[PDB]
């Protein structure tokens, strides 16, 4: 189970990212993956639930309709796509890999389980 | 972050150490609330899920349980090399994962 | 008229059971009052799928069955036919088809205890969608994926009963409600119950 990030530039406001996580030691297809962001004096923030299918997922309120989740199982990775950001999205982004296989649709189970290596972004 | 916590906390080394995890009954309770450390620079790591289990390769010493709309976690055997921030993360009923405040730790 | 039904042994209870083992109890060879109940406006919400409650003493039966348990006041309308959910799908479905009227009633001043009241569990995670009218009361661990656990606890493996955290603040969302179903069945043998002549 190592998870790594690539990407996160500096890139000024206003601009477009792409965020890619690679996934190895386990079943990428049978988990569904979650994005957070850790951002200097605050806590822990949620920033997005993806599916393995794909067909179901969900954003947090400050990031909804201005970014995008997707992941492709045959090249086992995962790419989120911000646009027009803001001063407060600043933060080190990380890829999270629950460990109970996917079963239903509850997202209450599905833990934000053993993390990955995460990689900065300033606005 | 609905969820609320003490700023930090601090103590002794072995006075089996408590931190509280406060939220709505939305957020903490109908569901699961998790709790995983930050170190200084490190990955995040799980230390408690579903309220009460633990993985592999995490001690004995952790332990977590829920009182209603809020949960507790208890540190016996405290050592100096604990410092980390504590986070609790909960469901939201509707779409949240909502994150605690956090808690620093000094020994 | 001589005798009535005991619609108070099964609407005014004290000890009053939890919704994955929902109460079942069989009615009949008695009168029952419909008009008596139906005035009453202590019931929140008062719905029959059938025939209308206002008739429902002009209507004769040879068997009525009085579902009750206990469910979070949010949702309370999932205790209808079609709809689906965390209590309809795994813990009391009724028939597509159905014919007999869902009370449902607050009781937030008779339950919910100051530190809790933790009397209440639903069940979670069932292996298939539950058909009409099953209970099962089975706390067997569940279980997904290949790896089966040996009666232990963790990743892929759940415990299916979870308790409600019912307090005396919480909402009208969050806030435990009384549901009883009065179920018809017109079946084959001669009407029992009726309404008074
Ligand atoms: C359940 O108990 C309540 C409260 O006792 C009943 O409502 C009224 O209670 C008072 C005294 O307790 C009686 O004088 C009234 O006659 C009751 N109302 C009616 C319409 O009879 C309630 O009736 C009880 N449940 C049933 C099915 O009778």
């Amino acid at each position: 189970v190592q998870l790594v990030e690539s990407g996160g530039g500096v890139v000024q406001p206003g601009k477009s990212l792409r965020l890619s996580c690679a996934a190895s030691g386990f079943t990428f297809s049978s988990y569904a993956m979650h994005w957070v962001r850790l951002a200097p004096g605050k806590g822990l923030e949620w920033v997005a639930v993806i599916s393995p299918d794909g067909k179901n997922k969900y954003y947090v309120d400050s990031v909804k309709g201005r970014s995008t989740i997707s992941r492709d199982n045959s090249k086992n990775t995962l790419y989120l796509l911000m646009n027009s950001l803001r001063a407060e999205d600043t933060a080190v982004y990380y890829c999270a890999t629950t460990q109970s296989l996917w079963f239903g649709q509850f997202y209450y189970i599905y833990g934000m389980d053993v993390w990955g290596q995460g990689t900065t972004v300033t606005v | 972050s609905v969820l609320t916590q003490p700023p930090s906390a601090s103590g002794t080394p072995g006075q089996r150490v408590t931190i509280s995890c406060s939220g709505s009954s939305s957020n903490i309770g109908s569901n699961f609330v998790y709790w995983y450390q930050h170190f200084p620079g490190a990955a995040p790591k799980l230390l408690i899920y579903r309220n009460t289990l633990r993985p592999s390769g995490v001690p004995d010493r952790f332990s977590g349980s829920k009182s209603g709309t809020s949960a507790s976690l208890a540190i016996s055997g405290l050592r100096s090399e604990d410092e980390a921030d504590y986070y609790c993360a909960a469901w939201d009923d509707s779409l949240f994962w909502v994150f605690g405040g956090g808690t620093k730790l000094t020994v | 008229i001589t005798n009535l039904c005991p619609f108070g042994e099964v609407f005014n209870a004290t000890r009053f059971a939890s919704v994955y083992a929902w109460n079942r109890k069989r009615i009949s060879n008695c009168v029952a009052d419909y008009s008596v109940l139906y005035n009453s406006a202590s019931f929140s919400t008062f719905k029959c799928y059938g025939v209308s409650p206002t008739k429902l003493n002009d209507l004769c039966f040879t068997n009525v069955y009085a579902d009750s348990f206990v469910i979070r006041g949010d949702e309370v309308r999932q205790i209808a036919p079609g709809q689906t959910g965390k209590i309809a799908d795994y813990n009391y479905k009724l028939p597509d088809d159905f014919t007999g009227c869902v009370i449902a009633w607050n009781s937030n001043n008779l339950d919910s205890k100051v530190g809790g009241n933790y009397n209440y569990l639903y069940r979670l995670f069932r292996k298939s969608n539950l058909k009409p009218f099953e209970r099962d009361i089975s706390t067997e661990i569940y279980q997904a994926g290949s790896t089966p656990c040996n009666g232990v606890e963790g990743f892929n493996c759940y415990f299916p009963l979870q308790s409600y955290g019912f307090q005396p603040t919480n909402g009208v969302g969050y806030q435990p409600y009384r549901v009883v179903v009065l179920s018809f069945e017109l079946l084959h043998a001669p009407a029992t119950v009726c309404g008074p002549k």
